DNA sequence: CTAGATCACATTTTAGGCAAAAAG
DNA sequence: CTTTTTGCCTAAAATGTGAT
DNA sequence: CTAGATCACATTTTAGGCAAAAAG
DNA sequence: CTTTTTGCCTAAAATGTGAT
């Protein structure tokens, strides 16, 4: 039993959204909050012309749609879609903060994984100013050994991603992921047949 | 070492249908359990993704999980 | 006057440092918060060869060193780097912590800058992931407009700075700096001389 | 319109060095202060980093500040 | 294909402390 | 007399070059 | 120089709902 | 009899190709 959470929810609407429905339109105006408690969801960004991108994944655990609570009549800053089917927790600006200065515990939690989320966002950025693609590529296989749906597999944690999505993921195009992975199968990195892949050597 | 992982399956106290998959996969001790991996036990003939399901929870509200990596056995 | 920071800051101790000085390195222990009062800096992090990149520049008024305050023995994220000479102020975790319970309102105002600064930095990895190097270098020619240092200009706002610094916030190469600079200029864009340049339509 | 931008240079309290270039530079309203751009008073004979730097400090506590762009001008 | 990285080094530019000069 | 602007100075930092 | 992007389309792989089959 | 595993199925999505 978690008393701070179970209270916090006693205080929010329940709505479940389809998978690959979207949930947050970037730009949008922003006036509530929303909090994860069943599922994972995709937080992406898009280009003028429709490329899109991956920031991060987040779980059962995890809150989304915060940026504006702080500033007033702040606009969505990218959207989020839901991987899975979502079951979600939801909460207006307005409420939030009464619930504050009831117990500032709540706020805690949430300002706890900002910052974990700067950190992750910041290396990103190191992926991308100091790596090669096959690089990139690397560091981001091995992260995902670390999410809760990655399945313990003899060789090492298994994970089913898709060509396409890792390059919306690491910032290339889906014929060079492809690239790469036929690669990383002769140096004996990798099993790959499918959607699904074998990363030997961690767990 | 450790207390739980030298107890039997049935202390897991399961469904009969993921019951009858271990014992007949030899095995025996919640040790063993803990050690296999998530792949590796659906492949297992009548264990399907609930019974995976089944075993994964049954384990997480009593701290354990699979492909775990162990020492000193027996 | 301002009473909440005001508060803030008669829990602090002060600290001087010189221009160029470093007051955090990436990896140390982390258990103390420090607040900008005077100056700028520069938030930086590093390549195993020692190749060089900025996520952002703070100012007065900017908070710094927090992401560890949050879980525990975490070790510091990256350089933050005096830019000119700084005066600063330093409390911590046990005590900031302390210090919530007792006026969240301050928890609030860290919390306010850590939203807009995932925001910039989220833009960034847009600007990676989308923009070519010409383009990459647009974006942060106008962020600068933006800036307090920023002076006001005939033509636009007018900023002081290297090409090889450039280059660690754009990623590229120095020379490669120069050679768009070259082009800028040709398709009067902006005016470069030295280390002064003049950004054409903003202000 | 606004009110501060009719009075004269010398309701900003200046000290007598930033007084003499302002009145030798043909700029007697505050309204034509906030216009000027930094760089351009700079160049300005006998007025160098401090003056300038006072005239952007009486301008900011009074709200102001240089640069600005303005409308219905006299 | 296209957009950048890379090398070493001769030349150019900057920081910033001081003193003479001008202003008050 | 003091305060502030300007010109002046050199080691150290910043830069262009351009074929591959 | 090197590391990637790019094009269209013939072929391969996946999701996921249902039913037969097996287990209880 | 119910519950759960497995094989089976097709439109829709994912992929390799390779010279420039
Ligand atoms: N870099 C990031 N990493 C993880 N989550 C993010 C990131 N950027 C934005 N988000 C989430 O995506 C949401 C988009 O809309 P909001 O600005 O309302 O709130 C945002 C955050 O919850
Ligand atoms: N992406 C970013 N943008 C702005 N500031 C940052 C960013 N990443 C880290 N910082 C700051 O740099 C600091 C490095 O050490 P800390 O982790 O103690 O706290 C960090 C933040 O204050």
């Amino acid at each position: 039993t978690d008393p701070t959470l179970e209270w916090f929810l006693s205080h929010c609407h329940i709505h479940k959204y389809p998978s690959k429905s979207t949930l947050i339109h970037q730009g949008e105006k922003a006036e509530t909050l929303y909090y994860i408690v069943k599922g994972s969801v995709a937080v992406l960004i898009k280009d003028e012309e429709g490329k899109e991108m991956i920031l991060s994944y987040l779980n059962q655990g995890d809150f989304i749609g915060e940026l504006g609570l702080f500033e007033e009549g702040q606009e969505r800053s990218a959207w989020v879609r839901a991987k899975t089917a979502c079951e979600v927790a939801e909460i207006s600006y307005k409420k939030f903060r009464q619930l504050i200065q009831v117990n500032p515990d709540i706020l805690m939690r949430l300002s706890a994984q900002m910052a974990r989320r700067l950190q992750v966002t910041s290396e990103k950025v190191g992926n991308l100013a100091f790596l090669d693609v096959t690089g990139r590529i690397a560091q981001t296989l091995l992260n995902l050994a670390k999410q809760p749906d990655a399945m313990t597999h003899p060789d090492g944690m298994q994970i089913k991603i898709t060509r396409q999505e890792i390059g919306q993921i690491v910032g290339c195009s889906r014929e060079t992921v492809g690239r790469i992975l036929k690669m990383l199968e002769d140096q004996n990195l990798i099993s790959a047949h499918g959607k699904t892949i074998v990363v030997y050597g961690t767990r | 070492f450790d207390p739980i992982l030298l107890r039997p399956v049935d202390d897991l106290e399961l469904t009969v249908r993921s019951a009858n998959c271990l014992k007949a996969e030899a095995i025996h001790y919640i040790g063993d359990l803990v050690q296999r991996t998530e792949v590796e036990l659906l492949k297992t003939p009548n264990l399907g993704k609930k019974s995976l399901t089944e075993i994964k929870d049954v384990l997480a509200s009593r701290g354990l999980s699979l492909g775990m990596r162990l020492e000193n056995w027996p």
